[PDB]
């Protein structure tokens, strides 16, 4: 699970 | 704006596009885990109904909330920019009266 600091695709 | 123990995170999710069961518990754990790098959390509420994707947080102290707001505001979360804003203490306690006596640091639900 990775949501923090994930930029837009 | 004047710093307080409480703050609100926005743009954390869109409740209409959240289908997975217990998604709000996972958001809660994401916020607890991230605020442990600062001073921890004593109260958290994931708003499952507002389209804005709001998370309410109460820290054990004003210093812990300043550390968390400065570190969380303007961050990417799931490809969207999040906003962190202070909530006046009487405004927060009117919404969440049970948070008035909260003292224990919260632990995430997942491993």
């Amino acid at each position: 699970r990775k949501y923090w600091d994930v930029p837009p695709p | 704006p004047l710093a307080t123990q409480c703050f609100q995170l926005s743009n954390m999710f869109n409740p209409q596009t959240e289908e997975e069961v217990g998604w709000d518990t996972e958001i809660k754990d994401d916020v607890i885990e991230e605020c442990n790098k600062h001073g921890g959390v004593i109260h958290i509420y994931v708003d499952k109904y507002s389209a804005q994707g709001n998370v309410y947080v109460k820290c054990p102290s004003i210093a812990a909330a300043i550390a968390a707001v400065n570190a969380l505001h303007g961050r990417w979360f799931a490809g969207k920019m999040i906003t962190a804003a202070y909530v006046p203490l009487p405004t927060y306690h009117n919404l969440f009266p049970d948070s008035m006596t909260a003292t224990q640091l919260l632990v995430p639900s997942r491993r």
